[PDB]
Parts: structure tokens; sequence; C-alpha cells
């Protein structure tokens, strides 16, 4: 099928720049007006910018003269070059394909998390929540881990290095008080498991190439 | 153009007929609809107002004008479950509306809890985290409150839910109790009490520094 | 023999690549006797707003025409004002004060490839045209039917003789010849 896929997200301090693409396959590029869409943590969707398939470019307020949309037909590439961002903008931007004069979003990329912030990259403390009499009930028995006072998102967590997903809850992430990012990935299984079974999570932050796997033992 | 949908909110079971509706400042020839699925990007659903997109299920139909629009589930399935967006391009800026979100309506469901105490290797930092666990619940709503040597807590605690869950409809929510090395240690008590639909009292889960 | 011709452009974003549409422009008005007491034309062009390209009276040559038609930029549009367009060609292009020669026929031709924003007041504003006595030649770009019908509906009865279909941008050329003639 026909398809954008974005790169270019990261984290950008109140005032800097960024440029993110999107490689566009499938349909003739050239003729489409395509378009940015961004979402702000927590909101709805927002038209960022627009460039037709002539070159004409169109705005929203907001980003008027901090951004740029522009394309090169040559390697059917849309870009969203931006400057002077403001918190405001942290959000997930995709590119999309128009269809008429593009106002209908006919296709989507995946997605990006642009995120602008004073604070700097920082890898993730990882604890265990080992399974106990507190974490038993019934048959079950909860553990899990405890991602920690990392920035910016995202983390990602498995277990077992993928053979265990069944009862796993890996919560989406919470910035605390201190302005860092912090969350727990928690799963439940048989209790009897417990002194048989061996359950590691893997943690990866790839904005700051940080990787640690935890083993979670019972005391 | 501003464009506000409504409900914003909606819990629904399988079956039932869902009616979302799009108000807009200002009549438009056309209304266009978007589904986006937790952690994913939006999705082309209905265009020019009632054309089903390509993948929409035949179930999904779209209607309207001037000013008032609708997006239509007319047998709500376990699939269908996502929040929808009505989108204009007669005015500039385009605009959406804030999105309507549609969950599962399922009987309800008792939450099992689980307290975590801090690890030994955090403490070994400075800071100690308490951990709460709702799992696998319905309704969403839940209320954790935090006691530590029977004190009732009130300043700082987070709590974190999730996604309704793709296979059983369920909630997951966290309260992550935080505080200093310093504090930690000067209390022996730690507990937290839930109250849901599905308790018929308060539950409560909790050890004392230390313990095993 | 003399006409007062307003063309009306669409250059909302979907229409590309404008060149063809220019091409289409250049073999119509070539084949035409531009000239004060000759055929006249007037360009339009639409989108989110419209903008006189030239006026009636602007050129008295046929040369002169071809040229200034040839140097006309796509001003895009994120909307497609048809409505507004045809109306803006009527209350003003075809007023004298831009050239509008005192009871000569007045033809209007209309490119599009896309449904109007302003479906709403399309119904009004041809039948304005009607009032006027505007002959109305319309064409469709279909690179459907509830949008041929639109269109259609823009052109004059008897619909089959004012009316134009084409699968592309590309497609307009291999319809002036019968657009021209038909117009004759
Ligand atoms: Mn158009």
């Amino acid at each position: 099928e026909v398809q954008l896929v974005e790169s270019g997200g990261g984290l950008v301090q109140p005032g800097g720049s960024l440029r993110l693409s999107c490689a566009a396959s499938g349909f003739t590029f050239s003729r489409y007006t395509m378009s940015w869409v961004r979402q702000a943590p927590g909101k709805g969707l927002e038209w960022v910018a627009t460039i037709s398939g002539g070159g004409h470019t169109y705005y929203l307020d907001s980003v008027k003269g901090r951004f740029t949309i522009s394309r090169d037909n040559s390697k059917n590439t849309l870009y969203l070059q931006m400057n002077s961002l403001r918190a405001e903008d942290t959000a997930v931007y995709y590119c999309t394909r128009g269809f008429g004069d593009g106002g209908y979003f006919d296709v989507w990329g995946q997605g990006t998390l642009v995120t602008v912030s004073s604070a700097s990259t920082k890898g993730p403390s990882v604890f265990p929540l080992a399974p106990s009499s507190k974490s038993t009930s019934g048959g079950t028995a909860a553990l899990g881990c405890l991602v920690k006072d990392y920035f910016p998102e995202p983390v990602t967590v498995s277990w077992n290095s993928g053979a265990l997903t069944s009862g796993v809850h890996t919560f989406p992430a919470v910035l605390q008080s201190s302005g860092l990012y912090s969350l727990s990935s928690v799963v439940t299984v048989p209790s009897s498991s417990l002194g048989t079974q061996t359950y590691i999570c893997n943690v990866n932050h790839k904005p700051s190439n940080t990787k640690v796997d935890k083993k979670v033992e019972p005391k | 153009i501003q464009l506000t949908q409504s409900p914003s909110s909606l819990s629904a079971s399988v079956g039932d007929r869902v009616t979302i509706t799009c108000s807009a400042s200002s009549s438009v020839n056309h209304m266009f609809w978007y589904q986006q699925k937790p952690g994913k990007a939006p999705k082309p659903w209905i265009y020019l107002t009632s054309n089903l997109a390509s993948g929409v299920p035949s179930r999904f139909s779209g209607s309207g004008s001037g000013t008032d629009y609708t997006l239509t589930i007319s047998s709500l399935q376990p699939e269908d479950f996502a929040t929808y967006y009505c989108q204009q391009w007669s005015g500039n800026p385009w605009t959406f509306g804030q999105g309507t979100k549609v969950e599962i309506k399922r009987t309800v469901a008792a939450p099992s809890v689980f307290i975590f105490p801090p690890s030994d290797e955090q403490l070994k930092s400075g800071t100690a985290s308490v951990v709460c666990l709702l799992n696998n619940f319905y309704p969403r709503e839940a209320k954790v409150q935090w006691k530590v040597d029977n004190a009732l807590q009130s300043g700082n605690s987070q709590e974190s839910v999730t996604e309704q869950d793709s296979k059983d409809s369920t909630y997951s929510l966290s309260s992550t109790l935080t505080l200093s090395k310093a504090d930690y240690e000067k209390h022996k008590v730690y507990a937290c009490e839930v109250t849901h639909q599905g308790l018929s009292s308060p539950v409560t889960k909790s050890f004392n520094r230390g313990e095993c | 023999t003399q006409l007062d011709i307003v063309i009306v452009l669409d250059g909302s974003n979907s229409i590309y690549p404008w060149e063809s549409v220019i091409a289409f422009l250049n073999d119509l008005l070539k084949r035409m006797d531009i000239g004060p007491k000759q055929t006249q034309v007037g360009i339009v062009q639409y989108g989110e707003n419209v903008t006189h390209e030239f006026n009636l009276n602007k050129y008295s040559s046929t040369e002169e025409v071809l040229v200034a038609a040839n140097k006309i930029v796509q001003r895009g549009g994120r909307q497609t004002m048809t409505a507004l367009g045809i109306d803006t060609a009527r209350k003003e292009a075809f007023t004298e004060a831009r050239g509008a020669r005192r009871g000569v026929k007045k033809v209007m031709v209309i490119v599009t490839d896309g449904e109007s924003h302003d479906n709403y007041r399309l119904k009004q504003v041809i039948q304005d045209c009607e009032d006027e006595n505007i002959q109305r030649f319309s064409i469709a770009i279909l690179g459907t039917e509830k949008f041929v019908e639109e269109i259609k509906s823009i052109a004059s009865e008897p619909t089959e003789k004012h009316f134009f279909n084409v699968s592309d941008e590309l497609a307009l050329v291999t319809i002036v010849k019968a657009l021209g003639e038909r117009i004759f």
C-alpha cells in the first residue's frame, strides 16, 4: 500500500531547532499536497502546515515564521524545519497526504515525538518490584519493574526478552515534580512459578543509548 | 471555524448503537472523521460526510449538513473501541473537534491489589518509592488513598492508568507514593486503601518498613 | 463575431500540473481573433480567494493575450470557491468598467477538478448568470457522478453542448477544438 515514514523527532532546548522528514512511497508524491499535523500530550489534533503540489506553503499562525514546510520530489521526502521552538510546540507530529486541496488527510505517518525542554537527556534507574506476601493474592502473584527518573520519552519495556507477554502491564509514564519521567511495568504470574521461574525485565531508553535488564526475585 | 463533538466521552456495550455529534460554529459543506486507537496514528474513517474509508466496516455511517454532523455505529463492536475526531476543511485554519472517546462498557470487575515496598537498591540512593497496584478492573473509577502510620497522605503520590485492555476490556492503575529516604525511615506502616464499585468495602494492602 | 469571454480558472491546491492548464489556455486562446472590436478575453482565477488575472479590455491583441495568459501563476488554495469565482466573474469581470462591451454576448468558461466548497450558493450564482444571459461552458477534470453533476449544472442548456469531461489535467487540450468551435 501507500505510506509515509517519519524520522527526525527528539529533544531540543527552548528556542532551538530540529527537522522532521517523511519518506513517501506507494503513490505519485509530487502531485499531492502534503501536510503536518501534531498532537500535544493529552490533547487533540492540530494542523501545523501544508505545501501544495505546486509549492504553496500554508501555516497555523502559532508556528508561522518559526516553521518551514518544504518538499523534495526528487526523493519523495517531505520536511518540517522547526526553529525557535517553544514549549507549546512539544507534541507528536504526523506528516500526512491530503486529498483534494489537501484538507482531507488521506494517509498518515507513524508519528514522531518532539519534546522541547531545558531538561537534559538522562537514563532511567530501574528498580525491582519483587513479588511477596504483599504482592500475593490467590493463586497469582504480582511483580514488576520501576523505571525511574529518566528523560525524555520514551522508554520500552519487555519481559524475559519477549517470552513473557501475557499479564504484562507497563503503565504510561508521568512527569514528576522533578520534571523527570517515571513508570512501572508490571506483570501477574502463577504464584507457584516464583520458586522455579525467573523473571527479568528488559528496559531500553534509546534517547540515551541505555539498556538495563533487572532480575526481579522474591525475598 | 470551531468543532465541538458530543459526548466527549461515552461507555457502551457490544451491540449498542452509538451516535457521535459534531457541531460547527459555522456551516460547512462536509465533515470528515478519523479514528485513533491508543498508541497509534489517526486513521481516515469517513470522508465527504458519509463516504466510508476503505477499511471501515459497513456498520459505520456518517451524516449531516450545515452546522450539525454525525458519526454512527449501528452495532458497536469490541474492535470499534477508540477515540473519534471530526474535522472540517471548509475554513482556515483546518480544525478538528476535541475528539470523542468510546470505551467498552462491560460487567463490573473488582481489582486485585498489590503493594510494593521501596527496593534495597533505590533506598541506597536517598529516595523511596512505594507502589500500590490495582489490576484488571472495571469501571475505571478507582480511588487510592495512602496512609503512613495511619496518617492519611495528601501530598505526593502519582497515579497512572492503562488504556482499556484489548483482551478483557479492563483497566489497571498504579499509585506511587514517593518520599525521601529520610521520611520513609521514620515511619513503620505504609498502606494503600482501594475503593471500587466492585468492592463491598475498601481494600487495604500494607506492610511495615523492612519485612518480606 | 464579437463576444466578451471571461475564463474562470480553478487554481486551488488540487489542480496539478499548472502547465497543462496553461497549455489548455494557449491552445484555446491562440485560435481566437482578440481585439477591442473582435473577441475580448478576461481571465479570473480562484481558490481560497479570487483574483482578476487580466481585464476584458486589458489587451487589444491576440498575441498580447496569449503572452499574458502564459504568464499566469497558480495561486493555489486550501479550498475551491467555484461559486465565488463564477459570481466574481459575473459581478465584476463583466462590468463595463473592466472592458465589458455594451450589448455584446457574454461568455464564461469554467475549468475545475473538484467539488466546490460553496455548493450551497452555486445554484444562486448560476441563476444570476442566466438572468444576465451569460453563455456558460464548464469543464470538469476527473483526475465522480456527484461531481460531474455539479459541473454540468454550471453549464448552460443544452448541457451537452456546453459541458466537457476530461480524464486529467493533461487531456484538457484534447477538447480545445470542440470547445473552440462549440463557442464558435
Ligand atoms: Mn480544487
